[PDB]
């Protein structure tokens, strides 16, 4: 399942190595309370996370600026941490709001896309990981951005807009603005335990939400039908806060990556074949290892087929395994010493 | 092409391109402005939504 | 039905020994040191199928 | 065997069995000013493998600049897999140009040469120093144009592509005092000549900074060879990819301006606005029908490399039917696992590979006199499709 | 004859070289036994674990190999030592290589020693037919194992003895049986030459 | 394990004459990682290959020693194919040998216009031809997806 990682400044300064919660109490056994990803560590909590992980650049005062945290960010230690730890799957980065929008230059623009570059090099450290990142408060900078983004990572990004304020409040009477990020997260959890991998994270409620730090009607030019669009967490007459989108930063309309869902349900595929197969890595490459294996896989996915994972009336169309002497490989590839497995998936349309 | 050197497990995925159609929008219209406007002078262009 | 080095010398008496049709295998050790980079800590060697 | 004595005697089949496999068809080796940690070509496995071994700036060994380790950096970032580094010490000696064919030779896995350096007269140095015989062996050359209008002049131009314009990036790689060589001892011994360089220093960073950081794009171009012949195979052609990891390029095009340099041979970096910063253009040095596109000269080379490394097991068997019946049936297998890849044209094998060897078909009773064996491969690389053309009628 | 260089050294060795002609004397009998005497005894490794004493480059090679030929011991660096070369002191077509005058030495010594059993048997007809098919059979199974070159068995070799074939009247007469034996060897592949379209 | 031994480190060294290795991993403990020989021929790249020719080569030697001056007639060549065969069945039961039918994983020739010829019976030679197709491990895994 989803566990998320948290990367920010920390009041209290710690290691170069992440900590693992499971509940406030441990957040509170180890950090001092208040500061911003302190407050959305206490969201993805009460919004009904379980465990996650916190990792710190630095002390929370030593904060200077874009290109610092942008900087900060492209360290070494912090890509072979989180491919050390296997279980994280998602990145999370909620200092960025900490940064005001002075304005709408090129200069503003590039430092954007930088960090989101930043982040998902962070995310092929391991493969399966996604990473989820922020948009300018304006719709004017983030359709800019959206359109001259250039990457082959599109994948594996995932952008929430806008800001949202919450009932969290400082000393001073102020509204607490934190980055949705932190929300849809807890969700993600709820739905991978209760729902499973495959049900998408939208038209789903949040919880303890004011009212998004902007508007409805200026969102309408940053969804896209054919690619590059955003997701959008949007208020309802009578329903309550609601996660509007869950399409990824892929732009190709044919693609299998346009949605969140599809992308991360094929990585936990790929987990557990990847899980199966080390038990299988010096086996003797004759008939009764490939009907072994055989056998194994497809049951697992008659199993996940069942619960409506897969797209398909009967087990022809949901999925197919192919191994053997023949449609698999040939007697040359026997002789090199190589085991060829190709699996075929149907993924479902939200 | 994956090149096996050391013993263990290799992912691939399919990359051969999937090719499709997508309708576009067939009614987006440009109007044309006089010199002396104010709203138009010193820009390439405005978009208007509404 | 195995030759084993159990840590000394013993390239010169595999080199006589293991050849076909005696049935023999040889288990040799390897370099106590660390492992060099660019891949020739192997010269010492010789290519025998046994 | 010859029995001696009663008994059993055991024989085993030493005749040769023949097996052509593919290899690696992107190992690249960087030419240029490089300052190792450690005091020949290096093998490098990734970027934090050459964190561990060189020492990464934007400053040269004392002063220089060399957008080296930032072209580097970029290599990596577009898929880019394990290379080689020839890092260039002290002043550019006719020594070192001698040197570089033998250097690259011994690294039997090297298949593309870059030279990362922003330098026109450094870079111009670099690739004449390969020689004929160097590039004609298998080996491609990626090179930076230095203009629009004319193309390069290159030794051998059915082993070159050639690639405009530079590729910009936001922010070089800055590095400490302890890892520039010569200053972290040079502060602590005379601070005077320290604020010499400093002055130096600090001069060569403005002017990156004022002009633009500006980054040769053969380093890019290479991890786009590498990235793809792991997703598709040495016969796609490597352009109409999205670059990674960039800022801007250098100059933007037109579509008649690029039409213009494609017939000269000068692949174009675009710039679209549903897709991105691609790469648009296929084409080597020679507009011939055989060498015109990058994609059939790399598959040869492959092809070539991997036989004639696999015939050297052959190299001294009887020369009589037994033998060529095993030769023909290796490469028959090995071409046949190529066309059901797609990598070439034709409904059925006899239209897209053919192999001839034999003692009336190929040779004659003198050349086999004299130890002469000779095989005769054809092959039917499959060509991008450039322009695409669509006729709407009516009808 | 041949000749092989260079010298060969080993770890045990301390002041004195190897001879290489000690070495390629065991290459000789290993190449005979597994292979036959008809392959080359070239492309095969040096099992000592032994080096040469000088490194032989590429284009050097090639000026030692015509002519009277020196066979050379290289090492590569996939493969090790391996012997590379398998030519004699004639350079003509007929005894260029090693294997063919080897081959021809085993067969003569080999038919010889039998024929010791004929020397006084009656010279006619029943005593041609059975040593054509002596001579025959031999031939044949050098031919099956690969060491005799064509598409049939009188593309290989051919054997003529009779009254009018290969003695006269005089011949017989004064005490003489004479067998004619040809022999197509098989050639090494020295050269491989690969052509591209 | 005296050093730790990276993925990458292991891929260089994996070839030619190849250096197994001992490592630990970080579910299962320390494993014992490649079975190459010092030879990168297909022949005897393995070592299970090398070593399961040695042991049906050792086995069949010593059933054979028990026929050695038996008369080199055909009900020898019927009792000696018959063991041979039944020897070379059970391994490829047991999965010893690849193949779909036992044809395609083994043949054992003998006879008078089979292995030998009339001179070599006169010669007191017994030719017996053995092919064997044996199983290799399937070092690495390939997974592709659509």
């Amino acid at each position: 399942i989803g566990i998320p990682v948290f990367i920010g400044y920390t009041s209290s300064p710690v290691d170069k190595t992440a900590i693992k919660l499971h509940s406030l109490a441990d957040f509170a056994r180890s950090f001092p309370e208040s500061g911003l990803m302190y407050y959305s560590v206490r969201h993805f909590f009460e919004n009904g996370g379980q465990q996650a992980y916190v990792l710190s650049l630095g002390t929370e005062q030593q904060l200077s600026d874009f290109s610092s945290l942008i900087t900060a960010l492209q360290q070494a230690w912090l890509a072979q941490t989180i491919a050390a730890e296997n279980d994280i799957t998602l990145i999370i980065t909620p200092d960025v709001i900490r940064f005001d929008q002075t304005e709408i230059s090129d200069t503003q623009r590039d430092l954007w896309l930088q960090l989101w570059q930043s982040v998902l090099n962070l995310c092929k450290s391991r493969r399966g990981i996604m990473g989820l990142l922020d948009a300018p408060d304006d719709p004017t900078l983030a359709a800019k951005c959206l359109q001259q983004f250039s990457s082959a990572d599109r994948q594996w990004g995932v952008v929430y807009w806008p800001l949202l304020k919450s009932a969290y409040q400082d000393n001073t009477q102020n509204p607490i603005v934190l980055s949705p990020t932190a929300a849809v997260a807890a969700v993600i959890q709820r739905n991978d335990n209760q729902q499973g991998v495959w049900t998408a994270p939208a038209n789903i409620a949040l919880s303890k939400v004011i009212s998004p730090v902007r508007a409805y009607i200026e969102a309408n030019a940053l969804f896209n039908p054919d690619g590059t669009s955003l997701n959008l967490v949007r208020s309802f007459p009578g329903k309550g806060i609601r996660i509007w989108g869950c399409r990824t930063l892929e732009n190709t309309h044919d693609s299998p990556w346009s949605y969140i869902q599809t992308r991360r349900l094929v990585s936990y595929i790929e987990a557990y074949m990847t899980q199966l197969g080390r038990a299988f890595v010096f086996e003797p490459n004759n008939a009764i290892t490939w009907m072994k294996f055989k056998g194994q896989a497809h049951n697992w996915l008659r199993q996940l087929w069942l619960k409506g994972g897969l797209r398909g009336t009967q087990e022809d169309q949901a999925f197919e395994v192919l191994l053997g002497v023949d449609e698999s490989m040939r007697e040359a590839d026997l002789r090199a010493g190589k085991m060829i497995i190709k699996i075929r998936l149907a993924v479902l349309i939200p | 092409t994956t090149i096996t050197t050391y013993p263990g497990v290799y992912i691939e995925e399919d990359a051969s391109l999937s090719l499709s159609v997508s309708s576009s929008a067939t009614a987006v219209p440009v109007f044309a402005v006089a010199g002396d406007n104010p709203l138009i002078s010193g820009k390439p262009y405005i978009r208007i939504s509404n | 039905t195995l030759l084993v080095a159990a840590g000394e010398n013993i390239t010169t008496a595999v080199s006589t020994l293991c050849k076909p049709g005696k049935g023999l295998f040889a288990i040799f050790d390897g370099p106590t040191t660390e492992l060099k980079s660019d891949g020739t800590s192997n010269s010492d060697y010789d290519p025998n199928p046994f | 065997t010859i029995p001696t004595y009663p008994g059993v005697y055991i024989e085993e089949d030493a005749s040769l069995n023949l097996s052509v496999n593919q290899g690696n068809t992107a190992i690249p080796v960087f030419i240029g000013l490089f300052s190792p940690k450690n005091t020949q070509v290096t093998r490098v496995n990734s970027w934090l493998d050459f964190t561990n071994l060189f020492n990464a700036g934007c400053i040269a060994p004392i002063v220089n600049y060399t957008t080296s380790s930032d072209a580097l950096k970029l290599y990596f970032q577009n898929g880019g897999g394990p290379c080689y580094i020839l890092p260039q010490l002290d002043r550019l000696t006719q020594g070192f140009l001698d040197s570089i064919p033998e250097l690259i030779k011994q690294a039997l896995e090297i298949t593309l040469i870059v030279c990362p350096e922003w330098d026109s007269g450094y870079q111009s140095k670099i690739y004449n120093s390969l020689t004929s015989s160097l590039l004609n062996a298998g080996y491609f050359l990626i090179a930076d144009n230095q203009d629009k209008n004319t193309a390069l002049i290159t030794e051998v131009a059915s082993q070159t592509a050639t690639y405009y314009p530079a590729v910009k990036v936001s922010q070089l790689i800055q590095a400490e005092d302890s890892q520039i060589a010569v200053l972290a001892q040079l502060k602590e011994k005379n601070p005077t000549v320290y604020q010499q360089a400093v002055q130096k220093i600090q001069a060569i960073q403005d002017e990156i900074a004022a002009n633009g950081n500006i980054i040769p794009v053969s380093a890019v171009m290479a991890g786009i060879y590498c990235a793809t012949d792991a997703s598709r195979g040495v016969w796609k052609a490597p352009a109409n990819i999205v670059l990674s990891g960039i800022s801007d390029v250098a100059e933007r095009l037109t579509d008649d301006e690029q039409g213009e340099m494609n017939s000269k041979g000068i692949n174009a970096i675009r710039y679209f606005s549903h897709k991105g910063f691609v790469v648009w253009g296929a084409r080597t040095l020679q507009n011939d029908d055989n060498w015109r596109y990058i994609p059939v000269r790399r598959l040869f080379n492959a092809a070539e490399r991997d036989i004639k490394q696999a015939m050297q097991s052959v190299v001294f068997e009887p020369n009589s039917q037994p033998t060529w019946e095993r030769v023909k049936s290796a490469i028959d297998n090995y071409l046949y696992s190529l066309w059901q890849q797609g990598a070439l044209a034709g409904n059925k094998p006899q239209e897209a590979y053919f192999v001839q060897i034999g003692k009336d078909v190929t040779m004659s009773d003198d050349d086999i006199k004299q130890g002469k064996m000779i095989v005769k491969v054809g092959m039917a690389a499959v060509r991008p499709a450039e322009f695409i053309i669509l006729q709407f009628s009516q009808q | 004859a041949a000749v092989y260089y260079p010298w060969l050294t080993a770890d045990w060795t301390t002041t004195i070289d190897i001879p290489p002609s000690a070495a390629i004397a065991g290459v000789y009998c290993s190449v005979d036994s597994t292979r036959g005497v008809w392959k080359a005894p070239a492309n095969v490794p040096i099992q000592g674990g032994l080096q040469p004493k000088y490194p032989v480059t590429d284009d050097l090679q090639a000026q030692y190999n015509q002519g009277k030929a020196l066979n050379m011991i290289r090492t590569f660096p996939k493969s090790g030592t391996l012997v590379w070369g398998a030519r004699t002191l004639e350079d003509n077509d007929n005894w260029r290589y090693i294997p063919v005058r080897r081959l021809f030495n085993s067969a003569e010594r080999d038919i010889k020693n039998a024929m010791s059993f004929a020397v006084f048997e009656p010279n006619s007809q029943p005593t041609w037919e059975r040593v054509r098919s002596a001579v025959n059979n031999y031939l044949y199974s050098l031919w099956q194992q690969g060491g005799l070159a064509g598409n049939k068995p009188d593309d290989a070799y051919f054997v003529q003895i009779g009254k009018d074939i290969t003695m006269t009247d005089d011949d017989i007469k004064q005490g003489k049986m004479i067998i004619k034996i040809g022999m197509a060897a098989v050639r090494p592949a020295e050269f491989i030459i690969l052509q591209f379209t």
